[PDB]
């Protein structure tokens, strides 16, 4: 269905567009993550061979390759052209990336790489570097009670430090989900720079707020 | 009760007299002379029967 | 404008198709003109609708 | 200009021949109150409405039809401590609303503020919107298990 050559023993890296090299279809929404073994960190450089609709400041296709593996996770670049790819890393082993299409565009693809085990130096939650746990843990089911006191029975950080988690979601498969609240309460209501609670969709990307709940009430989705 | 009005000691427009009898007359409340005030006058002689 | 190198305008007709611009008054040679005009019919953008 | 650069003006906008500032233009009235059910309330919104907006109750309603009847602007600012306001001991200090109300952080007090003795010997206060006492709170009557010889 979506993307093809994936493997990841170790990985070696070999991230390539769904049907490269040809021309990829029409719709695509792939959503590349690779966030294992803490010690490496990023390097993408899309081989040698790279086609994608050259927009007017790209407009139509995009290769965000965003560190983390969400859509609010912060930007790195956005790629268009049809001159290969620019050599990067972001200081850690957090990434996401998309390969968007609208309905008229095609050429050729990629195929990535990240041949690296570096270490950054600084502290940030203890120890050399501490590859804190990107707070998260997934569940399935068809009932849950999904809390933020999962994180105060393990928050693998320590009290007084600022908190990011974010849970998935899955199904049971070929089906939708309804969210509704049963406990919501923040402590600074209405302030929204530094509390929320937030739902996106599938797909976690930033161009797909369904909701931002942040003052005194939340209702279903 | 329907309406709330309140009775008070009048000044002319622009005058000492407004705010320091304020002062005074927020005092007898708390001291209890001006419900006791009350029960001077406005208690009837001998209406009880127990109802 | 046309791109000067290539015989490729499909990123041209992508922005027309959805500027809804739907009249033309192409300054070509008819041997460029041939080649637009097939690429205007791959785009979808020779309905009844256009000029 | 620099075809690397682009346009660096160096008209870079000083000191402007228009500089007044204001003393009774509106002065946006920083009304103290405290948040007490039914007095003044957090709205029950979803979205981030905020400013003036996410206050409600009756003494919301009050500040408003001053608004109106005056010509003023208000900009509610909650205390930051919860308290109403008491004489302290040796300190001698007020805490709270009628602490902000001398600081002049606070030109009003729209909030169910007791007018007592100690209090207006510091402050001001308006002639009372609203009265009230001391009463009972008790049952009511219930079902009235009546006894046994109830026949
Ligand atoms: C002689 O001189 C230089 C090199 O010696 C060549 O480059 C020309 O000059 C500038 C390069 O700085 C080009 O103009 C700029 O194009 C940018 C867009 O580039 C994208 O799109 C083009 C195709 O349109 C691709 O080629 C390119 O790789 C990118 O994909 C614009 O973003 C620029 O706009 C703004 O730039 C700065 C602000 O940062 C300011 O100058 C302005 O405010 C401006 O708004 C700018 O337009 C120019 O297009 C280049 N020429 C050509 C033909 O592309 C010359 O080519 C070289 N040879 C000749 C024959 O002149
Ligand atoms: C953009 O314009 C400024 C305004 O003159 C240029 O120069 C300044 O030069 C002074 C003098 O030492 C220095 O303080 C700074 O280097 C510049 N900026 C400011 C705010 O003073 C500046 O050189 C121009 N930019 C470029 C890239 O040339």
């Amino acid at each position: 269905t979506q993307c093809g050559i994936w493997v990841r023993t170790s990985n070696g890296g070999h991230f390539a567009s769904p049907n490269y090299p040809d021309s990829y279809p029409p719709n695509k929404e792939c959503i590349y993550i690779l966030e294992a073994a803490p010690r490496q960190r990023i390097e993408l450089t899309f081989d040698e061979r790279y086609y994608i609709e050259p927009s007017f400041e790209c407009r139509f296709d995009h290769l965000e390759v965003r560190d983390g593996p969400f859509g609010f996770s912060p930007l790195i670049d956005r790629y268009c052209g049809m001159k290969s790819p620019a050599l990067i890393r972001s200081t850690g082993r957090f990434m996401w990336i998309k390969f968007s299409s609208d309905e008229e565009l095609e050429g050729l693809g990629f195929r990535a790489k990240y041949s690296f085990i570096p270490d950054p130096d600084f502290t940030y939650l203890g120890g050399i570097l501490n590859p804190i746990p990107d707070c998260q843990f997934e569940l399935s089911g068809a009932d849950g009670i999904v809390r933020s006191s999962q994180v105060e029975q393990e928050e693998k950080t320590k009290p007084g430090q600022a908190v990011d988690c974010i849970w998935t979601i899955k199904a049971t498969p070929k089906a939708k989900i309804y969210l509704r609240f049963l406990d919501y309460q923040m402590e600074h209501s209405n302030e929204c720079k530094r509390n929320f609670v937030a739902v996106y969709d599938g797909s976690s990307a930033i161009e797909n707020l369904k909701a931002k709940f942040c003052s005194t009430v939340a209702n279903d989705v | 009760l329907i309406d709330s009005k309140g009775y008070g000691v009048g000044t002319p427009m622009g005058s000492p007299y407004r705010d320091k009898i304020t002062i005074a007359i927020l005092q007898l409340q708390e001291e209890g002379k001006l419900h006791m005030m009350k029960e001077k006058w406005w208690r009837g002689n001998g209406c009880p029967e127990e109802e | 404008q046309l791109p000067a190198d290539t015989k490729d305008a499909k990123p041209l007709l992508k922005e027309m198709k959805r500027g809804k611009e739907f009249h033309v008054i192409f300054d070509c040679s008819h041997e460029m003109a041939a080649g637009i005009l097939k690429q205007a019919l791959a785009m979808g953008m020779m309905t009844e609708y256009y000029h | 200009w620099d075809p690397a650069s682009g346009l660096n003006m160096t008209e870079s906008q000083k000191g402007k021949p228009a500089n007044i500032t204001d003393s009774l233009s509106n002065r946006s009235l920083i009304v103290t109150t405290i948040l007490e059910e039914p007095y003044v309330l957090f709205k029950k919104s979803d979205k981030p409405l905020y400013g003036n907006d996410r206050f409600e109750g009756y003494c919301i309603d009050l500040l408003r039809e001053l608004s109106t009847i005056l010509g003023f602007t208000y900009e509610i600012r909650l205390v930051e401590d919860g308290k109403y306001g008491a004489q302290d001991d040796v300190n001698g200090q007020w805490n709270g609303m009628v602490r902000e109300l001398i600081d002049h952080k606070a030109d009003l007090a729209v909030a169910p503020l007791a007018i007592t003795y100690v209090r207006e010997k510091v402050i001001d206060f308006s002639k009372p919107f609203m009265t009230l006492g001391i009463s009972i709170l008790y049952r009511k009557p219930n079902g009235t298990n009546p006894g046994v010889f109830s026949f």
